[PDB]
């Protein structure tokens, strides 16, 4: 004799995948600056959950699809009302920088002039700046000039790692998994539901995860599979490493006028001597980090297995170097000093005709920037992949995972608050 | 309102009843909601999207005739092949998650005996003048 | 208004033993409950509780050993432990838990009002 | 966890002095923090709530402000009966968690 | 779901009252709400409006005292000059199409006497305490 | 409707709580609702928000046990420290705008109390069946 | 010679057929919002208006 009684607000949920919506910092055309997320900051909506373990898998997170697809259309959507250097897809008459250059400078900087348009449509003019060898090609041209249309960042915009943070939409919920020593996939016993995520800095880089968070106590080793080696390996340290990565050579730029209203930034003559760019690591924890992280790889590879790195072989830059962005320049470091051991000075490059992602080409066109850079960064994680004794070598990857590395502790749900159970009262 | 909310889930069906409305405040307004058509269209999106998901599940209440409260008796009798527990072990014992995923294969059959409320109205007028 | 507890007492290792508290001049229907723990040199660990509702909470470092009830009728408070540690000395202690800012239904808002004069165990050989 | 540190370890004082200590959180917790003493044979008191809210039955002389990381506790004119251990804690993230305690000793 | 609509309306007014819960489920959910912001964005306005015109109508019934259920007796007399029909007549041999038609010369003066239930619910509350 | 509307503010909170659908029957439709993504997406967003401002408001009432109807008794007791007037001397001499200001020290209170509408529903089926 | 804006920014036509006329424009209120006319004579535009 039981009857159904119908209830509303029950507290019961199901996975599912919908837009997250971003938060700003308040404290200005900082890139983020422009597409503000409305400042909030009181929000510690933090409720601890009883029981109720649930899972996570970290590799399967839809929101770090969302990551990059935001992120990349915000990159275009900042960079694409700027100049267009239709002017600049020109032959290039380049002889050698004769300058005070040491060794490890020869061949980098060459001098080039060029027929350049002016804003009045009857004349040109003769121009010359100096460029990179990366970005240049002898038939000389610039090197992406056969390929496609080339521009130039707007001067006034700055792709500052503002941490962003993300809430839910109405409807929805944030589940937080705060198990100690999660390996990123299955029950977690402990879960927080929460409003909102705590902020995460959109740093794109490769080999090397810096300024993320550290680890609470081990360091950390997962992966989708820890036997497959055609995946990548995350390292997460629970010790940060500084690094100091410099560009010497002080300079200037020169405002070209190419047209009614449009200006292109040359790069001038260097003042002093030529030096080439460089990172300094601590020899001391460099060998910490990674006699840590054997100790670690030992649990699931043999801990009579001898575990070596080795250097990050591969066809490209943008495969084998490791990418920083400070100052607006581009950089390509030498790591193989780092990874060369069995169980510190980096020189470095610089470009200002990036991809980014591939795609056509995009090349915002790194603006030349005056005087000096000094950048110092924090190393909280590796990423890695196994050749398979054992040797690990710097891994690969999108700027996916240098998401997934901090968005695996969180996941999210669709609230249905109506249901029904049987009961003893009748209408 | 994150004073409480699923946290409710965390034990039975009994004591979770009793914290309903915990979890209906909080259902109108995401981050959006307390605060270039390109990306900030979708904030557009998404709070037209949690309008229309409310408005369903009100317009179910308001056919079935429980529109109003949290808690509405039916006069629909409990089917004896829906499950098989004491009153008493499902309130006691069981959570709303557990009983969600137990009953999820009738959910189509007991909405569509809700309909009865149609029948009580029909009556209701002829004999209430 | 005051927490009024058992006195204290001395157990060998795996022992277990039950602790009280009662409500002077109020209900305790009407409040969450906690209790808490303080080792000699340490401060306030907290080790469980439960609320207005019955619902329960507790931390890893006593879960599975230690449990709470209350029975609103005698209005009283009880913890009871099982296979006690020489770790667990201590002295226990409940606290009323203080008034939330804002409606949360049976979830605690983690500090105290009003605390009882302790009650000290000895865990020893 | 939330580990919760105070400093100094104790602080030497005497009387009509402005004095104060403070808390640190290893993560940000917000504004949910609390300030309580406790003197020897004694049961806890709650002092300040919610990082600044005063409490009946605390002296207008005891405030307090903080958010985030960084917490302040100050008495604006010491009296002999503040000597006491002072501490902070905080109900941001669960387990909830507490400091060490900063002990104040009156001259 | 369309298992039945509006096949109500072949029928009589009486015959039709029977099965009102038949329309009121299918007037939330078109097709873009079972499922480049160019062509896309009419989706969204097409939603956007649904909305408006659902909420439309639940807040006349609201302000006449007549939210909830299919059918509200208001205590307004009908009258005389409206129709001249019997009871039995209209509701026995006409359709709601041909009832729509014939007293829509009125439905502003009825509607405007459903404020009535202000008065009432001023009255209720003076001798309710 | 401009035959009424915030002209009932120039008088008492009594007189003017006789003609509260006045003001209701205004809410939910602005010019825009009555009648090149560029600037017009302006009056799809407007309208838009004014519905979720309509439902927001709805949603609270229906948290309370207030959904339906203009005037609604809460069994909740005012405290003496919200005010200290006849209660004659509040609906006679003052206006809501008044009014307002007056308490609004202690709108999340009243609020906060409102709840006890969910003990109210628990008491309720308990003794019900 | 040369145009004077030559140097310094992008140029344009207007189109032939689009004519910027003084057309008066009305406003009105969004729906939950209304508008105050302020009717007091000889306002000399802040404060008080006993007439709205
Ligand atoms: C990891 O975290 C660290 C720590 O935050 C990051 O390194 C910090 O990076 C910031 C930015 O690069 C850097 O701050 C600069 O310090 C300089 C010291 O003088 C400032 O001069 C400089 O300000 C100018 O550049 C800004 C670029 O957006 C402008 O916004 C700003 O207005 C200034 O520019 C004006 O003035 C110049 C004067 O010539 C003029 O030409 C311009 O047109 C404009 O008028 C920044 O403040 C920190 O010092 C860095 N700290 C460290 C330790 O390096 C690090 O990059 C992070 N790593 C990763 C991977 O994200
Ligand atoms: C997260 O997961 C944990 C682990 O399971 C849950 O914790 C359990 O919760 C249940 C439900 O509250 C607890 O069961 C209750 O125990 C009470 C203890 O009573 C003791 O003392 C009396 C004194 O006379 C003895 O008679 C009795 O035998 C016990 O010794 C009972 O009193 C409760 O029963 C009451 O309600 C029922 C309802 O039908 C009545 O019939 C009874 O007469 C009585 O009124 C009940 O049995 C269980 O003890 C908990 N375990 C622990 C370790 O605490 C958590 O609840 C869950 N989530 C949350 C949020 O709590
Ligand atoms: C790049 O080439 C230009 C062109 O020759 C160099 O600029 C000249 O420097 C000499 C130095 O006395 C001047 O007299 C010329 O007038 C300069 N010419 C122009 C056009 O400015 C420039 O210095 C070279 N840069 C480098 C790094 O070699
Ligand atoms: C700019 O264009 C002029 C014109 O083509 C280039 O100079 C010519 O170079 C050819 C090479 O054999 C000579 O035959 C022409 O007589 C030159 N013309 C003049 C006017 O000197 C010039 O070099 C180009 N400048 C740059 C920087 O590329
Ligand atoms: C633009 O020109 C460059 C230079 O010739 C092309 O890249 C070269 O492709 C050949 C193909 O065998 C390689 O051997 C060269 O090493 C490549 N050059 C460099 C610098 O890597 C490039 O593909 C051309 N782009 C287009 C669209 O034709
Ligand atoms: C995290 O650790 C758990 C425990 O070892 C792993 O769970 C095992 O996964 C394998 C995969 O096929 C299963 O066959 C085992 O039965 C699982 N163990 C248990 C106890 O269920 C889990 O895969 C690890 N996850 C990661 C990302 O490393
Ligand atoms: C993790 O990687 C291992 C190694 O690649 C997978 O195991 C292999 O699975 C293929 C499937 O046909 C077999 O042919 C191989 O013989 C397996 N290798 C071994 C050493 O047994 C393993 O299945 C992967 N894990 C998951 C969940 O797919
Ligand atoms: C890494 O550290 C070295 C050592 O301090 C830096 O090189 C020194 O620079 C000073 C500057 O006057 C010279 O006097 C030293 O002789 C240099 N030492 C060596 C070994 O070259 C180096 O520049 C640092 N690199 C970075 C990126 O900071
Ligand atoms: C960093 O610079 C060193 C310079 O020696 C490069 O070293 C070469 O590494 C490849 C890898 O197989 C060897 O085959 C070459 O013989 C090495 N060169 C020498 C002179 O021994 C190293 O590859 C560079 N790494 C990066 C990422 O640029
Ligand atoms: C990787 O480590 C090896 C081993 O230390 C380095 O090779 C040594 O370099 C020193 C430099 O003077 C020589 O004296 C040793 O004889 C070298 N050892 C061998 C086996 O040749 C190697 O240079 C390191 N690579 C990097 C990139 O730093
Ligand atoms: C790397 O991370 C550490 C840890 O947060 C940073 O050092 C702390 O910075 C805060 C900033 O206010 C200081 O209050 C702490 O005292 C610092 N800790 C230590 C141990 O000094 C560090 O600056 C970061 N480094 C880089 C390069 O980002
Ligand atoms: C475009 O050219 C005009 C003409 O030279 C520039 O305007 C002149 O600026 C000088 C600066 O001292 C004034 O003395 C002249 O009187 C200005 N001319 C007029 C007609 O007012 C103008 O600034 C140039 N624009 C750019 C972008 O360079
Ligand atoms: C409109 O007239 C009134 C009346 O003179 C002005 O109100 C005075 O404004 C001054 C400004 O500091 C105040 O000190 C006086 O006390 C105001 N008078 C009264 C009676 O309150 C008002 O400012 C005038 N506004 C304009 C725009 O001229
Ligand atoms: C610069 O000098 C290097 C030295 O070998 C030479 O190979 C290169 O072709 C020179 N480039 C120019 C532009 O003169
Ligand atoms: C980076 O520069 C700071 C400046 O004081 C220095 O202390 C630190 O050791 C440097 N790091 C490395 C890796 O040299
Ligand atoms: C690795 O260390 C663990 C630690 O207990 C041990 O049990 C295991 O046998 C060791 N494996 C090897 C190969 O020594
Ligand atoms: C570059 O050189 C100029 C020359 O005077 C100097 O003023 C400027 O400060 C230098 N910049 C740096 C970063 O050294
Ligand atoms: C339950 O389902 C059976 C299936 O035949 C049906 O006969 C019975 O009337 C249904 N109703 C109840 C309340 O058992
Ligand atoms: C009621 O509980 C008893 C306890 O064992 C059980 O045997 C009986 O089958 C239960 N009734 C139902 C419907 O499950
Ligand atoms: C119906 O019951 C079967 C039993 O295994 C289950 O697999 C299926 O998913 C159930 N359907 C629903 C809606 O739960
Ligand atoms: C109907 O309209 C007439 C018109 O004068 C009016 O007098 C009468 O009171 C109205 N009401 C009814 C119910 O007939
Ligand atoms: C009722 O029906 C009879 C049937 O002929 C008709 O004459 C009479 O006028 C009807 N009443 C009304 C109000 O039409
Ligand atoms: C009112 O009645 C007249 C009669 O011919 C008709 O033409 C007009 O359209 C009617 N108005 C309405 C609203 O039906
Ligand atoms: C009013 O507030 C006081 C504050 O202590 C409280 O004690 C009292 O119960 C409250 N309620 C009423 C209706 O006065
Ligand atoms: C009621 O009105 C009288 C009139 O003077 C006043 O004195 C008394 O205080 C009033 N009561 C309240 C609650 O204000
Ligand atoms: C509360 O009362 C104080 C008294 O001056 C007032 O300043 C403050 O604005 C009031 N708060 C509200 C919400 O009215």
């Amino acid at each position: 004799n039981l009857w159904v009684t119908v209830y509303y607000g029950v507290p019961v949920w199901k996975d599912a995948e919908t837009t997250l919506f971003c938060a700003s910092d308040a404290k200005k055309h900082n890139v983020w600056a422009t597409h503000a997320c409305v400042p909030t900051d009181p929000n510690p909506q933090e409720i601890h959950l009883e029981n109720v373990t649930e899972e996570f898998n970290m590799w399967k997170n839809n929101m770090v699809e969302q990551m990059h697809t935001d992120i990349i259309s915000l990159w275009d959507q900042s960079l694409k009302p700027c100049v267009k250097l239709t002017p600049l897809c020109v032959t290039l008459q380049c002889t050698n920088v004769t300058n005070n250059i040491t060794d490890d400078m020869r061949g980098e900087l060459k001098n080039c002039s060029f027929n350049m348009t002016t804003e009045l449509r009857d004349k040109k003019q003769k121009v010359y700046s100096l460029f990179y060898r990366l970005d240049v090609v002898q038939i000389y041209r610039l090197i992406n000039c056969n390929t496609s249309a080339i521009t130039q960042a707007c001067p006034k915009v700055s792709f500052e790692p503002i941490p962003i943070h993300y809430c839910a939409p109405a409807g929805f919920a944030i589940l937080k998994c705060k198990d100690k020593k999660f390996n990123g996939t299955g029950p977690c016993p402990s879960v927080s539901t929460v409003q909102c995520t705590h902020g995460i800095k959109p740093v794109v880089s490769t080999q090397l995860l810096l300024n993320g968070s550290l680890a609470e106590e081990e360091v950390m080793i997962r992966s989708e599979n820890i036997t497959n080696n055609a995946k990548n390996i995350l390292v997460q340290f629970n010790t940060p490493v500084q690094i100091n990565c410099t560009r010497p050579n002080n300079n200037t730029r020169k405002s070209i006028r190419i047209g009614p209203g449009q200006w292109f930034y040359a790069t001038g003559d260097i003042i002093g001597d030529i030096r080439q760019a460089h990172c300094n690591v601590s020899k001391a924890t460099w060998n910490e980090t990674l006699g840590k992280v054997v100790k670690q790889l030992r649990k699931h590879f043999g801990n009579n297995t001898i575990i070596r790195f080795a250097n990050s072989s591969g066809g490209d830059l943008e495969v084998t170097t490791h990418s920083f962005n400070c100052g607006g320049e581009f950089f390509y470091c030498n790591t193989s000093g780092l990874f060369n051991s069995t169980w510190i000075t980096l020189p470095c490059r610089i470009k200002q005709i990036i991809n980014m992602w591939q795609r056509i080409g995009q090349a915002m066109y790194a603006p030349p920037i005056q005087g000096v850079i000094r950048c110092v960064s924090n190393i909280t994680g590796l990423i890695l992949t196994r050749d398979g004794t054992e040797t690990f070598r710097p891994g690969g990857g999108d700027m996916r995972d240098n998401w997934r590395s901090e968005l695996y502790k969180y996941k999210v749900v669709k609230i249905e608050p109506l249901g029904v159970a049987p009961t003893r009262c009748k209408r | 309102v994150f004073l409480g909310f699923l946290g409710a889930a965390g034990s039975t069906m009994g004591a979770a009843s009793m914290t309903l409305t915990v979890q209906a405040r909080n259902l109108l307004s995401g981050i959006v909601q307390q605060q270039l058509t390109v990306w900030g269209i979708k904030q557009l999106q998404a709070r037209v999207l949690a309008v229309e998901r409310y408005l369903r599940d009100q317009q179910l209440l308001g056919i079935w005739g429980c529109s109003g409260k949290l808690i509405c008796c039916t006069n629909v009798p409990w089917n004896s092949s829906w499950s098989n527990r004491n009153l008493s072990e499902i309130w006691d014992n069981m959570t709303w998650l557990q009983w969600d995923k137990e009953i999820s294969n009738y959910t189509q059959i007991i909405y569509g005996l809700l309909e009865e409320s149609q029948n009580q109205q029909e009556k209701n007028e002829q004999d209430l003048l | 208004v005051q927490l009024v507890q058992s006195g204290g007492a001395l157990v060998q290792p795996g022992a277990s033993l039950r602790l009280s508290c009662a409500a002077s001049e109020f209900s305790f229907s009407t409040h969450d409950m906690h209790w808490v723990r303080q080792a000699p040199g340490k401060g306030l660990e907290w080790v469980s509780g439960i609320n207005i509702h019955g619902g329960t909470y507790y931390p890893d470092s006593v879960k599975g050993r230690f449990t709470i009830s209350r029975d609103s009728a005698k209005n009283s408070l009880y913890l009871q432990m099982s296979s006690l540690r020489d770790g667990d000395t201590a002295v226990y202690f409940c606290a009323r838990g203080g008034k939330p800012i804002y409606y949360s239904g049976g979830y605690p808002s983690w500090y105290f009002d009003l605390w009882g004069p302790g009650t000290p165990i000895t865990i020893s050989s | 966890d939330v580990v919760m540190t105070q400093s100094p370890g104790f602080r030497s004082v005497t009387l009509k002095e402005k004095v104060s200590i403070t808390c640190q959180a290893s993560q940000t917790i917000g504004t949910n923090l609390h300030w309580y003493q406790q003197k020897p044979g004694q049961s806890p008191k709650l002092l300040i709530k919610y990082s600044s809210q005063s409490i009946s039955g605390v002296p207008s002389r005891f405030s307090g402000s903080g958010s985030g990381t960084d917490f302040t506790l100050t008495i604006n004119s010491l009296e002999a009966d503040d000597a006491a251990t002072y501490y902070c804690q905080q109900t941001n993230s669960f387990p909830c968690t507490f400091g060490p305690g900063t002990k104040v000793e009156i001259k």
